[PDB]
RNA sequence: GAAGACAAGUGCUUGUCGUUCGUUAAUGGCCU
C-alpha cells in the first residue's frame, strides 16, 4: 500500500495520511464528506512518520515519528507550531493525547508525559519487566490520566500514580498492532497478522469474547456506543460486527462484509474505515496517492455488499470540442449524397413472312438474348404485319421492353420509335380497356416525357447555333 | 522496486521525465503509451496510463510554467508530423500541434523536441517554448500553448542535438542561450531572448561523429527550477560523440576562450552515446550508450573521474535507452529495450 | 473549422431496368469456359460435406471435378450401359452411380479403383440414385419398373421396402429436410407422390395433381417442395397440401432444378432452374419466386447445379447441356533484431486506461479536376476533364459543378483556338443524351455568344459547329417523335 | 431630382461623394 499511516479524527470529518514522495515522507489532510495540494513536506529523507494523533484553538495532529522529537502541526496553515523534544534519540512507537497531558512510548520502553499549555515534559519514567512497549492507550475514567493500558506482544495495564503494573493479560504470538479502549470496562486487542481480535477485561482480565476476521488485520475503529466495530482488513475489504459484547459464543464472525470492487472486475483495496451512528466512511485510493471516499448508511445494507466504484479502466477520451470523429460540432456537417436513389416526377410504379411467333415466345419468356435478334429488322411493312398478328397481352409486354431500350440506348430511338408507334395503333382498342395505364406504361411514359421537356433548350442551342453558322455563312 | 514492476510496459522505454515538484515518473515508448507512475520507496504504482492510438513516443517531458505554477502540461512527439499537449476526472484534454503556422517544409518529424522557458523582455511575461528539430539545419521553435512559430534559428550541416542554457541578467528577468551543434563540432549559441542571431560559435576539440549535447550543472530543459529566482546560470557542458567519447567544458572559461579546451575527454564508453544527463546538483553526469548491455558510466564531478564501485557486472541495465534524475530525492531511473525502468538512489542526497 | 466536402458526382433520374443488387451478385458469375462431352450430361451433383468437388455424369463416364482448378480430377469407367445419376451422399464419401443395364453401383469418392458396393436393382433402367440427407446409410433409387426401392447399405441384397404405387416412369425423387419419414417421389405423369416410409409404404399419404410430367423435385424448405415440370413449375406447401405459386416464365419444359439456402448473397436463398432452352434461370422463395437473372447458353440445358452454402472458396454455377457440353461459370475470390527494435506497434491500447485516437480517417484519393477547384484553376479544370479516357458521366460533373460554383465564362477567358476543339468535340458526344444535354446547351452557348468572332476566321471550329448543327437537327427531330408518342398516351388513356 | 464640398483654364468655367431633402478592374483565392 503506498499510504502508511492514515488516521481518522474524531466524528469523522478528516484525515492525516503520510506518504513516500521521491524518498521523502510528506503528510497531507483530506476532508472526507465534500481535490487539495497542501502537504508539509519532511525537509530529511531519513526520518520517518511512525505515529499519528488528532487533537480536539486550531485543530493540529500529532507527528511523534523516527527523529525523537514529537511535532505539532496545525492544519489550516503549513506550519509545526512547537516541537516537543525527548531527551535521548529514540523513535516514538506510539502518541496517545487525552486533555493536556500527551503520552509516548521511547524505543527504550520510556514513558513521557507533555503538558500542551506549558510545552513542557513532565516526567521522563521507566519501568520494569516490559522489555519492549510499542502501543499505548488511556483510559477515559474522567479528567483523570491514571491507568494508561501499555502492550507489545502482552499487555499490561499499568497505573501512573503508584508506578506500577496492575494486571497483566494473555497477550498474542505476534506484536500487537491495534489497542483502543471502546467502553469503560472492555479494550480491543489485536496483533500483526493475527485475524484474532480480544475485548479484555480492564477489571476481571479474562476476556469477555474473542473476535475473528476473515483475513488479517490491519486497522480498526469503533463506534462510541461499542455497538459496531469496523475492522478494516490488509488485504482489502471491510468487516462490521454488530453488538460485539452480546451473548459461536466465544468467538464471533463477521456480521456483515463490506468489499469494494471497480466496474471492470478488478478489486481495490481498503485503508482506514470509520464508522459512527449509522454512517460509515470507507476510504481508498483512487489514483496512487489520492484518496476517495464514500459515505453509506450500513444497517440496510446485506450480510455481503460489494460497492462499486468507476475506474477509467478502459475508458474512451471524449472530448468537449472534438465530436465522436474527429471533427467539431461547430463544424457544420457538409451534405453527402452518398447512395441515395435519385427518381423523377413521373416515374410511376404500381401506382407476309412475320416473325410474331418467335417475338412471341421471347416476350413470354424473358428472352432479352432472342428480342433483339427480332427486333434487327427495319421493313416497316413487316413491321406492320408483325404487330397485326401479335397477342394484345403481349403487346404490353412488349412496350414495356421497348421503352427500357430506348432509355437505356438513345441512339436507338430512330428504328424503335416506329415500333411503339405500330403498337399503340393496332392495339390501341385494348389499351382503353386496360385501366391502370401510368402503372403498365410507366416506363414509356418516364422516357417520353425525359425526352420532350428538352426541346425549349434545344431549339435555344439550334437558333443561337444558326446566328453564329449565318455570321460566316455569308462572310 | 523497479517503477515497471506495478504495471509493464511492451515496448523498449524510450524517454523518461520526472515531475519538477511532484513525486512523478512519465514513461513513454514505441507503445504508444505515457505511462505515468508514482514513485514511491517500496511500492511504485500507476497513477494513469493514457494511450494514445497510432502515435509512437520518442520523447516524452514535462513542463511546468515559471510564472503560473499550475498548468504542468505533459508534452509527447513521435515520429510523425504533429505532438501531443496533455494538461493536468475521467477524460483527457489532448491537443495536437499539427500546425507550422509558416512552413513546414524543414521539419517532417516532431520526435526531437526540448522544452524551455524564455522571456519577452518587452513586458516580463515567461511562457515555455518548445524547440524542434528540421530538416537540415532548422531548429525552429514554437510557442507552448498558442502554438504559433515564434522563430526559428538554421545551423549549417546536420543537426544531431540541442541544448538551452539560462543566464540571469538582472532583477526577474533572464536570457536564454540555445546551444545546438553540428556532425562537425561547430556548436552555436544563439540567444532566444531577442530576435534570431548568434552570440558565438566554436570548435569542440574532437567530437567527429557527435550525437548529444546537455548543459547542465543549473536550471535545464530536463530538470528546471520552478519561479525566475531560482533560476541560476549552468556551470558545465557536455558534448557527447558517437565513438564513446564525452568532452566536457566548464562554463566560465568555455565563454571566454572562444576555442576552448576540453577539461577531461572522458573515454570509458564505447558505443555511441545516447544519453547525457547531469545531476540537478550538477555533481554527477551520467553518460548512457544503447548499442550493448550494461553501458552505463557515472562520472564524479568536478574531478571528471567514473567512479569505480558502480556500476558492477551485477548491476540490471540492458541496453540502456533512457535515464532519469530526480529533482528532490537524487533518484535515478533507467529505461531498457525490455521495458522496465529500473529505480536507484544516490545516498548522498 | 470545417472539413472540405467532396465534389459529388451528379446523377439524373435512373432509367427502368437498373442494376439490381441480387443481379450484381449473379454477374460475378464470369469465366464461362466450355468442356467438349462425349453424350448429353444429364446430372451435375456436388459434394455436401466439402464442396470442392461436383459430379458430372456422361456415357459411361461419371467423371469428378474440382473446384480449385475446374479440371477432371478423376473418371469413372466400369460401367457396361450409360451412368444416369450420380449423387454423393451428405457425409461426402460414397457416391452413387445409377446404370442403364439395370444394377447400381456405390462406391468411395476420390477413388475409381475399389467399386465398394453393386447392388442389383429391378431389370428395368435406374434413372435416378440418391442418398438421404439426414440419415446416412440408405440408399434410395427409382427405375422405369414404376417402383421406388430403399435399400440399407448393409443389406445390399433384398430392399428394406418396396416403394410401390407409382404410375409411370419415376424420374426424380427427394427427401425432406424436416421428417425423416417423408419421401417425396415424382412419376412422369404429373401425381407428385408423397411417401411414408415409416408405415407399410405402398400407397402414398397424398398427391399433389400436377398435370404435365414432373421432372425434378426438390425440398426447397421443410415444409415446401418445389415441383420442376412442364412449361412452368409450381411449389406447394407440405401441410396444407395446396400450391401456393406458379411461374410461367419459359420457352419449353424444365427439366432440372437446384436449390441453395444461407449462401453468402444479398438475399437469403436462390433457386435455379433449367429451362431446355439454354436458360438457367434464378429464383428466391422470399420475393415470391420471381425470376433475378437469367443466363443463356447455346443448346438446350438438361443438368443445372450450383455449389453448396458452405464452400468457403470459389463458388461455381455448372450447367450441362445437350450437345455435350459442361460450361462452368466461377465466382472467384524484417530481423529479429528489429522486431526487439520497436515492439508496441502491435500494441492497440488492451490494457491502458485512458485510450485517444485522433487520428483523422483517410479519404477517397482526390481527382485531377477535384483537385484544380478547389486550388481555383478553373481554366486548367476544364482542360483536365476531357482527357478522352475519362469516363462520360464525371466529365458531366465537371461541367455541372463549375457552371454552379464559378461561371461558364471564366473558364472561357483564356481559352484559344486550338483548346476549345477538345470541348466541342465531346458536345458532338453529349448533345444526344437527355442526361448531359440541359448542360450541354449552357456550355455551348458560352461559346457561340463570346467566341463567335474567331469562327469567322478559323476553318476548324466551323467544320464543328456544322457537324454540331447536323447532329442537333436529329436531336430535336428525335425529341419532337418524343413529344408525338406522349401525344399517343392521352389518346389512349 | 435638387442643393454642400474638390480637380483641368492665366479670377470663373471643367467631375465626383464616409453630405441632406424629395421620389417609383492595387498579380490579389480557402490549412495541417
Amino acid at each position: 500500500s503506498p499510504v502508511l499511516q492514515s488516521a481518522y479524527d474524531p466524528s469523522g470529518q478528516y484525515l492525516c495520511y503520510v506518504t513516500v514522495a521521491l524518498d521523502k515522507q510528506r503528510v497531507g489532510v483530506q476532508p472526507t464528506q465534500r481535490w487539495n495540494e497542501n502537504f508539509l513536506y519532511l525537509e530529511d529523507s531519513k526520518l520517518k512518520v511512525t505515529c499519528l494523533k488528532w487533537v480536539n484553538d486550531t485543530v493540529a495532529i500529532i507527528l511523534g515519528m523516527n527523529n525523537g522529537e514529537i511535532w505539532l502541526y496545525s492544519v489550516l496553515a503549513n506550519e509545526v507550531t512547537y516541537k516537543f523534544t525527548t531527551g535521548n534519540s529514540y523513535e516514538i512507537k506510539d502518541i496517545d493525547l487525552m486533555g493536556n497531558q500527551l503520552w509516548c512510548i521511547d524505543s527504550s520502553d520510556a514513558f513521557y508525559q507533555f503538558d500542551l499549555l506549558q510545552f513542557k515534559l513532565l516526567q521522563h519514567f521507566r519501568i520494569n519487566n516490559c522489555v519492549q512497549l510499542n502501543k499505548l492507550t488511556i483510559v477515559p475514567a474522567g479528567d483523570s490520566v491514571a491507568q494508561l493500558l501499555v502492550a507489545s506482544h502482552s499487555i499490561s495495564l499499568i497505573d501512573i500514580e503508584e508506578k506500577k503494573v496492575v494486571m497483566t493479560f494473555p497477550g498474542h504470538v505476534s506484536p500487537v498492532s491495534t489497542l483502543q479502549v471502546i467502553t469503560n470496562e472492555f479494550f480491543i486487542s489485536g496483533a500483526e497478522g493475527d485475524r484474532f481480535l480480544n475485548v479484555y477485561d480492564i477489571h476481571s482480565g479474562m476476556t469477555k469474547c474473542v473476535l475473528v476476521a476473515e483475513s488479517d488485520i490491519k486497522e480498526l475503529s469503533h463506534s462510541g456506543q461499542a455497538d459496531s466495530i469496523a475492522v478494516t482488513t490488509e488485504d482489502g475489504s471491510l468487516e462490521i460486527f454488530v453488538d460485539p459484547l452480546v451473548s459461536g459464543n466465544k468467538s464471533k464472525k463477521s456480521s456483515k462484509k463490506i468489499q469494494i470492487v471497480s466496474k471492470d472486475g478488478r478489486k481495490v483495496p481498503i485503508y482506514n474505515a470509520f464508522i459512527n451512528k449509522d454512517l460509515l466512511n470507507v476510504s481508498w485510493l483512487q489514483n496512487a496517492t489520492m484518496p476517495y471516499f464514500k459515505n453509506l448508511q450500513w444497517r440496510e445494507i446485506p450480510n455481503e455488499y460489494t460497492v462499486e466504484i468507476s475506474l477509467n479502466w478502459n475508458n474512451k477520451n471524449k472530448s468537449a470540442d472534438r465530436d465522436l470523429h474527429g471533427k467539431d460540432l461547430a463544424s457544420a456537417t457538409n451534405y453527402v449524397e452518398g447512395n441515395a436513389r435519385v427518381t423523377s416526377g413521373d416515374n410511376f410504379k404500381h401506382v407476309t413472312g412475320t416473325v410474331t411467333v418467335i417475338l412471341s415466345q421471347a416476350l413470354q419468356s424473358n428472352d432479352h438474348s432472342l428480342l433483339e435478334t427480332v427486333l434487327n429488322n427495319r421493313d416497316e411493312r413487316v413491321i406492320r404485319d408483325t404487330i397485326f398478328r401479335l397477342k394484345p397481352a403481349l403487346a404490353v409486354i412488349l412496350l414495356e421492353r421497348l421503352a427500357e431500350r430506348i432509355a437505356r440506348q438513345t441512339h436507338r430511338q430512330g428504328p424503335l420509335n416506329v415500333w411503339v408507334k405500330w403498337c399503340l395503333i393496332i392495339h390501341g382498342g385494348y389499351l382503353v380497356s386496360i385501366p391502370n395505364l401510368m402503372s403498365t406504361l410507366s416506363s414509356l411514359h418516364s422516357t417520353l416525357k425525359r425526352r420532350s421537356d428538352l426541346l425549349p433548350r434545344l431549339l435555344a442551342l439550334d437558333a443561337r447555333l444558326d446566328c453564329t453558322i449565318n455570321k460566316f455563312k455569308t462572310l | 522496486k523497479d517503477a515497471n514492476a506495478s504495471h509493464p510496459s511492451h515496448s523498449a522505454i524510450q524517454s523518461l521525465s520526472f515531475h519538477p515538484s511532484k513525486p512523478l515518473l512519465l514513461t513513454g515508448g514505441y507503445d504508444k503509451t505515457l505511462r505515468i507512475y508514482h514513485i514511491d520507496g517500496k511500492t511504485n504504482h500507476l497513477v494513469t496510463s493514457l494511450h494514445l492510438v497510432g502515435s509512437p513516443i520518442q520523447t516524452c517531458t514535462f513542463y511546468t510554467s515559471l510564472s503560473n505554477q499550475n498548468q504542468q502540461n505533459i508534452f509527447t512527439a513521435g515520429r510523425r508530423r504533429y505532438m501531443h499537449s496533455w494538461d493536468l476526472s475521467q477524460t483527457a484534454k489532448i491537443e495536437k500541434f499539427s500546425r507550422l503556422y509558416g512552413h513546414e517544409s524543414t521539419q517532417r518529424s516532431f520526435e526531437n523536441f526540448k522544452v524551455a522557458h524564455l522571456q519577452n523582455s518587452q513586458t516580463n511575461s515567461v511562457h515555455g517554448i518548445v524547440l524542434l528539430q528540421g530538416n537540415n539545419g532548422w531548429i525552429n521553435i514554437l510557442h507552448s500553448t498558442s502554438g504559433l512559430w515564434l522563430m526559428g534559428c538554421k545551423i549549417e550541416g546536420v543537426i544531431t542535438d540541442f541544448c538551452i542554457d539560462y543566464q540571469p541578467i538582472s532583477r526577474g528577468k533572464f536570457r536564454t542561450i540555445l546551444i545546438a551543434v553540428n556532425a562537425y563540432g561547430e556548436v552555436w549559441e544563439f540567444d532566444l531572448n531577442k530576435n534570431g542571431h548568434v552570440i558565438r560559435r566554436w570548435k569542440d576539440q574532437g567530437g567527429v561523429g557527435i550525437t548529444k549535447i546537455q548543459v547542465g550543472g543549473g536550471t535545464t530543459t530536463t530538470c528546471p527550477a520552478l519561479q525566475i529566482s531560482k533560476i541560476k546560470q549552468n556551470r558545465w557542458l557536455a558534448v557527447g560523440s558517437e565513438s564513446g567519447f564525452v568532452n566536457l567544458y566548464d562554463r566560465n572559461n568555455a565563454m571566454t576562450s572562444s576555442t576552448p579546451t576540453p577539461v577531461a575527454a572522458l573515454d570509458q564508453l564505447t558505443t555511441t552515446i545516447s544519453n547525457l544527463q547531469f545531476s540537478p546538483d550538477g555533481q554527477i553526469l551520467c553518460m548512457a550508450s544503447r548499442a550493448v548491455k550494461d553501458a552505463l558510466r557515472l562520472v564524479h564531478l568536478p574531478s571528471c573521474s567514473v567512479f569505480s564501485n558502480w556500476p558492477t557486472s551485477g548491476t540490471p541495465l540492458g541496453k540502456v535507452t533512457s535515464v532519469a534524475f530526480s529533482p528532490s530525492g537524487g533518484l535515478l531511473a533507467v529505461g531498457n529495450e525490455q521495458g522496465k525502468v529500473r529505480l536507484w538512489k544516490l545516498n548522498h542526497y | 473549422s470545417t472539413a472540405r466536402p467532396r465534389i459529388i458526382t451528379s446523377k439524373a433520374p435512373l432509367l427502368p431496368q437498373q442494376t439490381t443488387p441480387e443481379q450484381r451478385y449473379w454477374r460475378q458469375y464470369t469465366s464461362a469456359q466450355l468442356v467438349k462431352e462425349h453424350n448429353s450430361v444429364t446430372h451435375i451433383s456436388f459434394n455436401p460435406q466439402h464442396p470442392h468437388d461436383f459430379a458430372v455424369t456422361s456415357s459411361t463416364r461419371v467423371q469428378i471435378f474440382s473446384s480449385r482448378t475446374r479440371q477432371v480430377i478423376k473418371t469413372f469407367s466400369r460401367f457396361k450401359d450409360v451412368v444416369y445419376s450420380a449423387s454423393f451422399r451428405s457425409d461426402g464419401k460414397l457416391l452413387c452411380a445409377g446404370d442403364a443395364t439395370g444394377l447400381v453401383s456405390v462406391y468411395d469418392s476420390y477413388n475409381p479403383r475399389t467399386i465398394l458396393l453393386s447392388i442389383n436393382a429391378s431389370t428395368h433402367p435406374t434413372h435416378v440414385t440418391k442418398f438421404h440427407t439426414q440419415d446416412n446409410k440408405i440408399l434410395a433409387t427409382a427405375s422405369d419398373d414404376r417402383v421406388t426401392r430403399l435399400w440399407d447399405i448393409s443389406n445390399a441384397y433384398e430392399p428394406q421396402l418396396e416403394l410401390t404405387g407409382a404410375t409411370d416412369y419415376v424420374r426424380t425423387l427427394s427427401f425432406i429436410p424436416a421428417a425423416p419419414h417423408l419421401v417425396a417421389t415424382g412419376s412422369y405423369d404429373g401425381l407428385i407422390r408423397l411417401y411414408d416410409t415409416r408405415s407399410s409404404g405402398s400407397t402414398p399419404i397424398y398427391s399433389l395433381n400436377h398435370d404435365q410430367p414432373v421432372e425434378n423435385v426438390i425440398a426447397v424448405s421443410p415444409t415446401q417442395i418445389v415441383s420442376c415440370g412442364g412449361n412452368n413449375f409450381k411449389v406447394w406447401d407440405l401441410t396444407s397440401n395446396k400450391k401456393l405459386y406458379e411461374r410461367g416464365n419459359f420457352n419449353k419444359a424444365v427439366t432440372c432444378l437446384d436449390y441453395v439456402e444461407n449462401f453468402d448473397s444479398p438475399m437469403q436463398s436462390a433457386l435455379i432452374a433449367s429451362s431446355l432452352d439454354g436458360h438457367v434461370k434464378v429464383f428466391d422463395p422470399l420475393d415470391n419466386f420471381q425470376v433475378k437473372f437469367g443466363w443463356k447458353f447455346s443448346g438446350p440445358v438438361l443438368s443445372c447445379a450450383v455449389s453448396p452454402s458452405t464452400a468457403q472458396g470459389n463458388r461455381h454455377l455448372v450447367a450441362g447441356l445437350s450437345s455435350g457440353l459442361l460450361a462452368i461459370r466461377t465466382k472467384k475470390k524484417k530481423s529479429n533484431n528489429f522486431q526487439r527494435m520497436m515492439r508496441g506497434s502491435e500494441y492497440q491500447g488492451d490494457q491502458e486506461h485512458i485510450i485517444h485516437n485522433d487520428k483523422v480517417r483517410s479519404q477517397r484519393r482526390m481527382r485531377a479536376f477535384e483537385r484544380n477547384i478547389n486550388q481555383f484553376k478553373w481554366s486548367e479544370a476544364l482542360d483536365n476533364a476531357f482527357v478522352p479516357g475519362m469516363a462520360k458521366e464525371l466529365t458531366l460533373t465537371v461541367l455541372q459543378e463549375l457552371r454552379k460554383r464559378g461561371k461558364v465564362r471564366v473558364a472561357l477567358y483564356g481559352r484559344d483556338e486550338s483548346t476549345l476543339e477538345p470541348l466541342l468535340n465531346w458536345c458532338l458526344k453529349g448533345i444526344e443524351d437527355v442526361r448531359s444535354a440541359s448542360i450541354v446547351a449552357d456550355w455551348v452557348a458560352v461559346v457561340l455568344e463570346l467566341y463567335g468572332n474567331t469562327l469567322e476566321s478559323s476553318p476548324v471550329l466551323q467544320e464543328l459547329m456544322i457537324d454540331l448543327k447536323t447532329k442537333v437537327r436529329h436531336e430535336i427531330h428525335k425529341s419532337k417523335e418524343a413529344q408525338r408518342i406522349e401525344g399517343m398516351l392521352q389518346l389512349l388513356t
